[PDB]
């Protein structure tokens, strides 16, 4: 799909062994499947049916997704960072897109 | 029989789901059942998936908490057609499930015209 912009939230640093709240938004319809069109038939299902969150390679949330999850899908969860690297989230797409994010975060 | 009868019953692998070990937070009433907002936390759980009874297709996600999570909440915006019970199921590492249910009120319908 175009236009499937991702916006994470999630701080720069953290003291190591530290907890920090990751938010993670993307635009996107999320045609759900049971859209009906002006004649009446259903608009077929087209989402993002996965998304995954690693910090330093190391699975911190991996959710299936299904048509009830709300257009732009938004995910907030909580990472341990007992070190410096980087996070990737990656959502991907029923249409066979895979949208990515890398986020630096550093160990003060 | 039901879909989430046959989804709660491919989670919890033949086992009844005990209560306590999770907290569902919904809003009572819903204004808009496009966008609700929905927290779960279950300290210790492997993954909590979410279920709408009342929704054409019931399931909503299935949150899978990896080594690098801190704790295991999660929050989302969900969509709710109608007025329903909103459902979540925590797995522990042990295999043990729990579930909490609560009624969501619903104004606009979600889902989709």
């Amino acid at each position: 799909a175009d236009d499937a912009k991702p916006r994470v939230k999630v701080p720069s640093s953290a003291k190591a062994g530290e907890t920090v709240t990751v938010k993670a938004l993307i635009s996107h319809k999320m045609e759900s499947g049971q859209r009906k069109d002006a004649d009446g038939k259903l608009i077929p299902r087209s989402i993002i049916n996965r998304f995954t969150c690693e910090l330093n390679g190391v699975n911190v949330v991996d959710v299936a997704i299904d048509p009830a999850v709300s257009t732009n899908p938004y995910f907030e969860f909580d990472a341990k960072v007992d070190a410096a690297g980087e996070f990737k989230f990656t959502w991907y797409d029923d249409d066979g897109s895979v949208y990515e994010d890398v986020k630096p975060i550093a160990v003060a | 029989s039901s879909t989430v009868d046959e989804l709660t019953a491919a989670f919890t692998g033949g086992a009844a789901t005990g209560e306590g070990g999770l907290t569902l937070t919904a809003p009572e009433i819903a204004e808009n059942g496009n966008t609700v907002p929905i927290e779960v936390k279950a300290p210790g759980a492997v993954a909590i998936m979410l279920l709408a009874a009342g929704n054409p297709e019931p399931a909503v996600a299935t949150f899978n908490f990896g080594p690098a999570a801190a704790d295991q909440r999660a929050a989302t915006r969900i969509r709710l057609a109608q007025t329903q019970d909103v459902i979540a199921l925590a797995k522990m590492a042990d295999g043990s499930v729990v579930k909490a249910q609560t009624t969501v009120k619903v104004t606009i319908g979600g889902c989709g015209g």
